[PDB]
């Protein structure tokens, strides 16, 4: 059956300023089939309050999800995304940067 | 708002 | 502008967990409005944009009833597949419909949809012309011979050309602000130094609306297709989007490389210039 791996990108809705009340986002799209585990990370620990937009696909049917929490990004403070779906071997982790 | 028929395949 | 008006439907079969999974949204342009999850609590259509809480009980009511009657077609959609490609009862499956329609700036119907998926993979389809289907295998057309035979076309045909666009214009009138609103994308851009004779120039596009939206380099007025890092459009969170083009630059060359961003929300395209 077919399978899709899903493309990830973490970043803020807002720009990062330390101190400030912003959105940590991970967006995963292209992916299929619809099953998939998504956590943001807070210096390598699974950030509990986080929610996600209802599933939807693309006109080429493959599925999006937006995963996101609020937080204050501090100058000390590092955060990551773990996506795994069954077209990843192991938990794929990518990292938030504040220019990307 | 929705389609009133969703016919089945 | 024009405008679509669409509803997404994902059903998946949890074999020996319970019924399937079914999620159904609804979308005008790029702004979701309702949204169904058959395991969440409530077991109603639920609004997700501001200019559709004002519609009044009957329609959450009506709604809800129409949304739980798709969500019983797809649970019955998922066996009928299951049997048509002999399938084991223990495999999950998924599948997905889509339909809606587009109006012009004029706000007239310009087309209509309502396709089908199965795993993925393209299934059964109304064409342009909604009298026909596109059969995608074997399968697909045993479908297409009893919708065929049930004058189904005919049906949607009327829904896509009536309901549809009177329902997306009313959605557009009452949601103004909202959905009628151009959001122009604030921009900039980023330097960073690769190594000792190079740098990534990235151009940023933010907050905007409607999510299309073209970002392009260019080098002396060339085109750096080729040679351009292109992300795909993502959501904000806040009902905008965001993008970014970016590009290695060779020392001492900052000044050939121009960003071009062209959106709706501009007044003119913007040429903007690391300076």
């Amino acid at each position: 059956m077919i399978q899709r791996t899903p493309k990830i990108q973490v970043y803020s809705r807002h720009p990062a300023e330390n101190g400030k009340s912003n959105f940590l986002n991970c967006y995963v799209s292209g992916f299929h089939p619809s099953d998939i585990e998504v956590d943001l990370l807070k210096n390598g620990e699974r950030i509990e309050k986080v929610e996600h937009s209802d599933l939807s696909f693309s006109k080429d049917w493959s599925f999006y999800l937006l995963y996101y929490t609020e937080f204050t990004p501090t100058e000390k403070d590092e955060y990551a995304c773990r996506v795994n779906h069954v077209t990843l071997s192991q938990p794929k982790i990518v990292k938030w940067d504040r220019d990307m | 708002i929705l389609s009133a028929l969703v016919g089945i395949l | 502008g024009s405008h679509s008006m669409r509803y997404f439907f994902t059903s998946v079969s949890r074999p020996g967990r319970g019924e399937p999974r079914f999620i159904a949204v609804g979308y005008v342009d790029d702004t979701q409005f309702v949204r169904f999850d058959s395991d969440a609590a409530s077991q109603r259509m639920e609004p997700r944009a501001p200019w559709i809480e004002q519609e009044g009980p009957e329609y959450w009511d009506g709604e809800t009833r129409k949304v739980k009657a798709h969500s019983q077609t797809h649970r019955v959609d998922l066996g009928t597949l299951r049997g048509y490609y002999n399938q084991s009862e223990a495999g999950s499956h998924t599948v997905q419909r889509m339909y809606g329609c587009d109006v012009g700036s004029d706000w007239r119907f310009l087309r209509g949809y309502h396709q089908y998926a199965y795993d993925g993979k393209d299934y059964i389809a109304l064409k342009e012309d909604l009298r026909s289907w596109t059969a995608a295998d074997m399968a697909a057309q045993t479908t297409k011979h009893k919708w065929e035979a049930a004058h189904v076309a005919e049906q949607l045909r009327a829904y896509l050309e009536g309901t549809c666009v009177e329902w997306l214009r009313r959605y557009l009138e009452n949601g103004k602000e909202t959905l009628q609103r151009t959001d122009a994308p604030k921009t900039h851009m980023t330097h960073h130094a690769v190594s000792d004779h190079e740098a990534t120039l990235r151009c940023w596009a933010l907050s905007f609306y409607p999510a299309e939206i073209t970002l392009t380099w260019q080098r002396d007025g060339e085109d750096q297709t080729q040679d351009t890092e292109l992300v795909e459009t993502r959501p904000a969170g806040d009902g905008t989007f965001q993008k970014w083009a970016a590009v290695v630059v060779p020392s001492g060359q900052e000044q050939r490389y121009t960003c071009h961003v062209q959106h709706e929300g501009l007044p003119k395209p913007l040429t903007l210039r690391w300076e």
